[PDB]
């Protein structure tokens, strides 16, 4: 610290780590939502079945 | 009365489900049977 460090600061030490996990079934989930909107997308106005 | 034929022929790669040549109608239940 004397010689290659700073100056000595007073922080506070956040002891809960957090870390995004992850995960796989997020992504499928994810495309199940844009699924829906896309489907609704074509049903609304490209349905021609009526 | 003579006895008539046991079957016609039965295409092995068409089914009411799966039809094997497409049109808007086959779209237009399985449109319906979303909605």
């Amino acid at each position: 610290t004397y010689f290659y460090g700073g100056i000595l600061e007073f922080v506070y030490f956040d002891k809960s780590n957090p870390d995004m996990c992850i995960l796989v079934h997020t992504l499928w989930i994810h495309l199940l939502i844009l699924f829906l909107i896309f489907t609704g997308f074509v049903t609304i106005l490209f349905s021609f079945y009526g | 009365m003579k006895k008539p034929m046991a079957k016609a022929y039965e295409h092995p790669y068409n089914s009411e489900h799966h039809p094997l040549n497409f049109s808007a109608v086959k779209i237009a239940e399985t449109f319906h049977d979303f909605i």
